[PDB]
């Protein structure tokens, strides 16, 4: 391609915001000032992201372009991209294309981003055959047959898209970084294919059977978060992995976990785990989610001193004390537990984030010297104290301790009782089986601030 | 501030390799639990400039980075995340985010 004679900027980019950056790339003072071919023969790259632009009209004159950013904008028809075969090179994620047929002819392109599109036909991605990173993540694919000769991809992503069948991955065996998360994956059988494999991520799918994944020694990334997964015998054959994500699944038995030694992150929330003891050894380890399983017993824990982040919410756990050693902990999440003795605590002297709403705690005296604390919470408590005799009026202490070590005042107190600090009492003309009491008190603990708050049950014996 | 988050540290090598996006973390809120919940952010990076250098997938809550990062252009970002469920609404209040630009390395 080529304008005949000289012509104004603003008359080869007919986009407003194109013509603008082109005249800072060919050095002109405004948009009307003229160009010669020769001034155009001299771009080679043009990084025009964020700018804007809806139509790249006038590109095609730029025939020594090599490499191309137009992510982030507002690109529908890509038609001047059609000729320009010198390009290695697209960022081009986040715009609203439809239509990918411009590419068919541009075999030496080896890297081409085209996330958060509006693709579904990738065919004329077929030829591209130079390609070593291809992402098409976003979009609404369903079939990749034409990925089946891309034979130099080394990273491929097409997470978030409707792909049920992997087959044509099959020939594919330089992939090193796959994502295939948040498709219709049941099948990844075709992924034992992929023997140089580093890292797959594949979350939010229909996999339950990962045997396909035994010879696949040298992934040391693996997430399935979000799946079916029972039985994860195979994993014991990955000893390389460093980083395993198998949140939200249905696993109960951790067993072949227990030789993964390398592994500094380690996620398990959401699934049936009762016995943590196959975690014991993995020392390893930096991050480590156990939230929503069916744990009381977490003395396996005490050994992991590089624990910096530890999530334990929704399970059974009254004794938090094996925490006591990780002193390297700096964020602590334990929320709907029945944990009442928080004595403990005073050892993670670097803890920031301190979750430990719904439990059964009573006095935040052994958190008081905590100051490097910056996010809190201590809502929602409630334990029922060893009853005491029914009377025809009971009194009982207050036992609910603020920070500083003073008694917090009742919020409400049932059956019309009254507070005089430090007792409770009740006048009680007929057998009731039990009384309670609320309270409600904002605090701050270094620059972390929650309401302390819960209720009280006192059972009454006759 | 806290309510029900619950979010890791947050930093990203500069001058990753793809293929992008990329998982950083996935942020949670324990009213999910009780319901659906979406996922939103904001701040610069996220929705100012520089837009969608960060964003996040709204049903998993995934936050995911989507181009290399430069520490001596930007060593830190400020993102704020937002939750609600499928009524529309809000199970959260909102949460900064830090995002520390970090050392390469080869991930
Ligand atoms: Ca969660
Ligand atoms: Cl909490």
């Amino acid at each position: 391609a080529t304008i005949t004679q000289d012509t104004p900027i603003n008359q080869i980019f007919t986009d407003t915001a194109l013509a603008e950056k082109m005249k800072t790339v060919l050095g002109k003072t405004n948009v009307t000032d003229t160009v010669s071919q020769t001034d155009l023969d001299q771009v080679t790259t043009l990084q025009a992201d964020r700018l804007g632009i809806k139509s790249i009209d006038g590109v095609e004159y730029l025939n020594n372009l090599t490499q191309i950013n137009f992510s982030n904008n507002q690109l529908t028809d890509i038609t001047p991209l059609k000729n320009l075969t010198k390009l290695v090179d697209i960022l081009m994620n986040n715009n609203q294309i439809a239509d990918i047929t411009p590419l068919a002819n541009l075999t030496n392109l080896t890297g081409l981003t085209l996330f958060n599109n509006q693709i579904t036909d990738i065919d004329p991605l077929k030829n591209l055959t130079n390609l070593n990173r291809l992402e098409l993540s976003s979009n609404t694919i369903s079939d990749i047959s034409a990925l089946s000769g891309l034979t130099s991809l080394q990273q491929l992503n097409f997470s978030s898209n409707q792909v049920t069948d992997l087959k044509p991955l099959a020939n594919l065996t330089t992939l090193e970084r796959l994502d295939i998360s948040s498709n219709k994956v049941s099948d990844i059988s075709v992924l034992a294919k992929l023997t140089n494999l580093e890292s797959l991520i594949a979350t939010n799918n229909q996999i339950s059977d990962i045997t396909p994944l035994g010879i696949l020694t040298n992934l040391d990334e693996l997430s399935l978060n979000g799946n079916q997964l029972k039985d994860i015998g195979t994993l014991a054959s990955l000893t390389n992995l460093t980083d395993l994500d198998l949140a939200n699944n249905q696993i109960s038995n951790l067993a072949p976990l227990s030789g993964l030694t390398k592994l500094t992150e380690l996620k398990l929330g959401a699934n049936q785990i009762s016995n943590i003891s196959p975690l014991a050894g993995l020392t390893a380890l930096t991050n480590l989610e156990l939230n929503e399983n069916q744990l009381e017993d977490i003395s396996p824990i005490s050994n992991l001193k590089n624990l910096t982040y530890l999530t334990l919410y929704f399970n059974n756990i009254s004794d938090i004390s094996p925490v006591s050693s990780l002193t390297k902990l700096q964020r602590l999440f334990f929320y709907n537990n029945k944990v009442s003795d928080v004595s403990s605590l005073a050892n993670l002297t670097n803890i920031n984030w301190l979750s430990a709403g719904h439990n059964q705690i009573s006095d935040l005296t052994p958190l008081a010297n905590l100051t490097r604390i910056t996010q809190l919470g201590l809502n929602d408590q409630a334990w029922t104290n060893a009853p005491v005799n029914y009377k025809a009026n009971v009194s009982i202490p207050n036992t609910v301790k603020n920070v500083t070590g003073a008694l917090i005042a009742p919020a409400t107190i049932s059956d019309g009782g009254s507070y005089t600090e430090p007792d409770i009492t009740w006048n009680l003309p007929s057998y009731t089986n039990e009384v309670s009491y609320t309270f409600s008190q904002p605090v701050t603990i270094g620059k972390g601030t929650t309401t302390f708050s819960g209720t009280v049950t006192q059972p009454l014996k006759a | 501030p806290l309510g029900s988050w619950v979010i890791p540290p947050i930093s990203c090598p500069e001058n990753e390799k793809g293929p992008f996006p990329k998982n950083l973390v996935q942020i949670k809120s324990n009213k999910d639990k009780e319901g659906k919940v979406f996922y939103s952010i904001t701040g610069q990076g996220a929705d100012t400039p520089p837009v969608g250098v960060f964003i996040i997938e709204r049903e998993t809550g995934w936050l995911k980075v989507t181009e290399p990062l430069d520490r001596e252009r930007i060593a830190t970002y400020t993102l704020f995340s937002h939750a609600v469920s499928s009524n529309g609404n809000a199970v959260e209040d909102p949460m900064e985010i830090l995002i520390t630009v970090t050392d390469q390395n080869d991930n």
